[PDB]
C-alpha cells in the first residue's frame, strides 16, 4: 500500500543542476523521515542524504561526497520529497531511490539506542551526468513468421534502437498483457547510443485476431511510442 | 471481536477528551503498530505498549486497558506466533526521555508476577489506586498524568 | 566503515552465512537488504532479528561482537542476489554507511538449454537505410553463453553487439546479440545465422533475405 515514485531522471551536463521528485502514498508523509540513496552503475548502495519531520526539527543531513552540492527538501502538503542537485559530476551518474526511515529500539536490554533503517524503497530514477546529447528511440516491429514459431506459442517483440540515455521501459497492450513478457537489457553500441528488445510470447492461434502493441517509454526525451506489431 | 484498532481508539479516547493528545494520535499509533510492533510476553500473560515518538502529544499520560479475552499483537521481537495480549499500556510521551522513563517503569512493573496476576482480576478503581501508588514511588514517572478514567476493561 | 565478502557461494538447499564486519557493530544493530538483479533493494532483517511484512522465515540475523551475520537457511534460486548491510558508522563520519555488498551465488540449480529466436530486419527498418538482425536468447542456466554470427558460412565480427547474460523472473537467464549491417549487405548474402554456444551445445537459427 506504501508507494514511492521517483521522477526527474534525465541527461544533464557536468556542472548542471537537476531536481528529482518523489511522490509518496499509503502513509502519513508528514511524520515520516525520508532519505535519498544512490547506486552507481555496477557499484554498491551509497546513502545520499536524509531529512526529518517537522516535529523533530525538519533538519537535513548529507553525505560527504554530496555536501555543498545537493539539497533535500519536502512539501508535506503535497506529500512530495525533493532532491536538488547542483555542480553535478560524472561520479553522480547513478540510480536514486527515495526511502522511508523507521527506527527500532530494545525493551528488555536496558539500553535504549535508536537504530534507523530503510524499510520502504522506491523503484529509483536514473540520473546520467554526461556531455552528450539526448536522443529519442526508433521503434521497429519484430513480427513472428510461420517459420519461427514454437508450436502453440510464438514470440513477437519490439526493437528500440538508437536512443540515449537510459532508461527505456516497455509494456504490452498498455500493461494488460503480462504473461510471457521479457524486456532485455540494453546494449551500448559503438556510436554511443543504446538499443534493446522486448518480447512477448503469445498464442500462435491468436495472431490474426488479437492486436499486439508495444508501449515504449523514454523519459529522458519525454517520448512515448505505441508500435503495433502486425503478423506476416 | 475486539481488534487492534478498537483497542487503540478506546484507550486513546480519554486522552483526547482530556486534551493530552491530538485527534489523529490514534490513527498514527495504529500505523506505527503496523510498522513497529509492541507485543511482549511476560510469563504467559501478554503485554502491549502502543505509543508514538512524540507526534500528536501535548502532555504525558498513561492509558491502561485490561482485555478479558486475549487479543493477538505482533511481537516486539520476532516469533512464529504472535502475542496474546491481555494488558495494554497506551503511552503518550512528549519527549524521548519521558518515553524511555515510562518504558523502564513498565518493564519494572510487568516483571511483578503477583501484580500482573492481580491486574487481571481487580476493578478499575483498585487498578487506579495500585498504579497511582506505583507511579508516585517512581521518581522518573512523576510528571506523567494518570486519572481514574484512564483505566477500562474491554470484554 | 563496514566490510563484507564480495562473493559467496552456497549449494541449493544448504545454509549460508553472509557476514558484516565493523567496529560500530559493537554497539549498534545492523540492517540487511536484498537486491535482485534489476530490482530495487528490499529490507529483509532489521534490529536484533526482525522481519518485515512478508519476508520468508529462512532469513535470520545475528550479532556477535563486531560482526553481524545474515543467515539464509535452505537456499533457493530466488536468493541469488546482492545483499547489503547498513549501520551507523563510528560517529560523525556520515550517519549511515552501506557495506560493499555480497553477491550470493546459488550453485546447483536445474540447468536449461537456451531458446533462440532470430528476427530478420523488419520492412519498416529496411524502408529506412538500416538493417539489424536481432538474436534473442532466453530460458537457460547457467548464465554463460557465447554468440557467434555467420554470413552464409563465414564468421562475422564487425557489427556485433552482445549483452551480458541477465537473470529474469523465473531465475533463468537471458541475453541478446545484435548484428547491424546495411540493406545492401543484407540483400548481398544468401543467409545469416546466429550461433549460441552453451555448455558445449550449439543452437543456431538462420534467416534469409529471400523471404
Amino acid at each position: 500500500e506504501v508507494q514511492l515514485v521517483e521522477s526527474g531522471g534525465a541527461l544533464v551536463k557536468p556542472g548542471g543542476s537537476l531536481r528529482l521528485s518523489c511522490a509518496a502514498s499509503g502513509f502519513t508523509f508528514s511524520n515520516a523521515w525520508m532519505s535519498w540513496v544512490r547506486q552507481a552503475p555496477g557499484k554498491g548502495l551509497e546513502w545520499v542524504g536524509r531529512i526529518k519531520s517537522k516535529t523533530d526539527g525538519g533538519t537535513t543531513d548529507y553525505a560527504a561526497p554530496v555536501k555543498g552540492r545537493f539539497t533535500i527538501s519536502r512539501d508535506d502538503s503535497k506529500n512530495t520529497l525533493y532532491l536538488q542537485m547542483n555542480s553535478l559530476k560524472t561520479e553522480d551518474t547513478a540510480v536514486y531511490y527515495c526511502t522511508t526511515v523507521q527506527t527500532y529500539y530494545d525493551f528488555w536490554s536496558g539500553y535504549y539506542q535508536q537504530h534507523y533503517y530503510f524499510d520502504y524503497w522506491g523503484q529509483g530514477t536514473l540520473v546520467t551526468v554526461s556531455s552528450a546529447s539526448t536522443k529519442g528511440p526508433s521503434v521497429f516491429p519484430l513480427a513472428p513468421s510461420s517459420k519461427s514459431t514454437s508450436g502453440g506459442t510464438a514470440a513477437l517483440g519490439c526493437l528500440v534502437k538508437d536512443y540515449f540515455p537510459e532508461p527505456v521501459t516497455v509494456s504490452w497492450n498498455s500493461g494488460a498483457l503480462t504473461s510471457g513478457v521479457h524486456t532485455f537489457p540494453a546494449v551500448l553500441q559503438s556510436s554511443g547510443l543504446y538499443s534493446l528488445s522486448s518480447v512477448v510470447t503469445v498464442p500462435s492461434s491468436s495472431l490474426g485476431t488479437q492486436t499486439y502493441i508495444c508501449n515504449v517509454n523514454h523519459k529522458p526525451s519525454n517520448t512515448k511510442v505505441d508500435k503495433r506489431v502486425e503478423p506476416k | 471481536e475486539v481488534t487492534q484498532e478498537d483497542i487503540i481508539r478506546a484507550l486513546a479516547s480519554p486522552l483526547i477528551k482530556d486534551g493530552m493528545v491530538d485527534e489523529d494520535f490514534a490513527e498514527y499509533v495504529i500505523e506505527r503498530e503496523k510498522r513497529s510492533p509492541t507485543g511482549l510476553q511476560v510469563k504467559g500473560v501478554g503485554v502491549a505498549i502502543p505509543h508514538t515518538l512524540g507526534e500528536y502529544v501535548r502532555d504525558n499520560a498513561i492509558s491502561v486497558g485490561i482485555l478479558d479475552k486475549p487479543v493477538n499483537f505482533e511481537g516486539w521481537y520476532q516469533s512464529p506466533d504472535p502475542v496474546p495480549v491481555r494488558v495494554v499500556f497506551m503511552l503518550a510521551g512528549r519527549t524521548w526521555d519521558d518515553i524511555v522513563n515510562v518504558l523502564k517503569w513498565i518493564k519494572d512493573v510487568i516483571l511483578d508476577e503477583e501484580f500482573m496476576k492481580r491486574l487481571l482480576t481487580m476493578s478499575d478503581e483498585e487498578i487506579y489506586r495500585q498504579i497511582y501508588t506505583r507511579i508516585s514511588k517512581a521518581p522518573g514517572m512523576r510528571g506523567i498524568h494518570f486519572k481514574r478514567e484512564y483505566v477500562r476493561h474491554l470484554g | 566503515e563496514l566490510t563484507q565478502d564480495p562473493a559467496v557461494s552456497v549449494a541449493l538447499g544448504q545454509t549460508v552465512r553472509i557476514t558484516c564486519q565493523g567496529d560500530s557493530l559493537r554497539s549498534y544493530y545492523a540492517s540487511w537488504y536484498q537486491q535482485k538483479p534489476g530490482q530495487a533493494p528490499v529490507l529483509v532483517i532489521y534490529g536484533k532479528n526482525n522481519r518485515p511484512s512478508g519476508i520468508p522465515d529462512r532469513f535470520s540475523g545475528s550479532s556477535s561482537g563486531n560482526t553481524a551475520s545474515l543467515t539464509i537457511t535452505g537456499a533457493q534460486a530466488e536468493d541469488e542476489a546482492d545483499y547489503y548491510c547498513n549501520s551507523r558508522d563510528s560517529s560523525g563520519n556520515h550517519l549511515w554507511v552501506f557495506g560493499g555488498g555480497t553477491k550470493l551465488t546459488v550453485l546447483g540449480q536445474p540447468k536449461a538449454a537456451p531458446s533462440v529466436t532470430l528476427f530478420p530486419p523488419s520492412s519498416e527498418e529496411l524502408q529506412a537505410n538500416k538493417a539489424t538482425l536481432v538474436c534473442l536468447i532466453s530460458d537457460f542456466y547457467p548464465g554463460a553463453v557465447t554468440v557467434a554470427w555467420k554470413a552464409d558460412s563465414s564468421p562475422v565480427k564487425a557489427g556485433v553487439e552482445t549483452t551480458t547474460p541477465s537473470k529474469q523472473s523465473n531465475n533463468k537467464y537471458a541475453a541478446s546479440s545484435y548484428l547491424s549491417l546495411t540493406p545492401e549487405q543484407w540483400k548481398s548474402h544468401r543467409s545469416y545465422s546466429c550461433q549460441v554456444t552453451h555448455e558445449g551445445s550449439t543452437v543456431e537459427k538462420t534467416v534469409a533475405p529471400t523471404e
